[PDB]
């Protein structure tokens, strides 16, 4: 609809702050193979 | 350039971006604008007729 | 205390985004069930 749009990334602050926590998950679930 | 030549040196602007921040100095946002610039403009050109 | 309010939800953003990350970290937990 706009005219002159241009393409940009948006960042999103709450995504890495979801996907650190992913990490934190994932390494739960890694270790949790051993006991 | 829109109110900057007033206020200091003329600083260029795009007349659709002054149009935008007229918007928003009428508390409508500035979408409003570009969703509808060939009303808006249709509408001055058939003003100033 | 305010005069002629009315009952309706208030969506949360954050909500799904933290929903849809309950139902990724749950479907570790059921697959990790099996290993
Ligand atoms: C801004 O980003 C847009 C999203 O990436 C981009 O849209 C893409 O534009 C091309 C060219 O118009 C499309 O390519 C397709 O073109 C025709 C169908 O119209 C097909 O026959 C081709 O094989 C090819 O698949 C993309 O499909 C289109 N992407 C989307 C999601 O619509 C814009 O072009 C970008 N514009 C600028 C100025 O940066
Ligand atoms: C707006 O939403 C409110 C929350 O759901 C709602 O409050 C509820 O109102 C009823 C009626 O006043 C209460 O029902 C209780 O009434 C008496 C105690 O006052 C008891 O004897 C009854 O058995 C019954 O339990 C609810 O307890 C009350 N809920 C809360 C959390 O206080 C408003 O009525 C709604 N108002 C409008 C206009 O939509
Ligand atoms: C692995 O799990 C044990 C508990 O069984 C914990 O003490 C240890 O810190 C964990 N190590 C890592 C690398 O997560
Ligand atoms: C289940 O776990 C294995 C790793 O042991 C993984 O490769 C696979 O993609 C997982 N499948 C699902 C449905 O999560």
């Amino acid at each position: 609809v706009v005219i002159g749009i241009v393409n940009n990334t948006v960042y999103d602050p709450l995504q890495p702050e979801l996907d650190s926590f992913k990490e934190e998950l994932d390494k739960y679930f890694k270790n949790h193979t051993s006991p | 350039s829109g109110w900057t030549f007033g206020a200091g040196a003329a600083l260029q602007i795009p007349f659709a971006m002054q149009m935008a921040y007229r918007f928003n100095g009428i508390g409508v946002t500035q979408n409003v604008l570009y969703e509808n610039q060939k009303l808006i403009a249709n509408q001055f050109n058939s003003a100033i007729g």
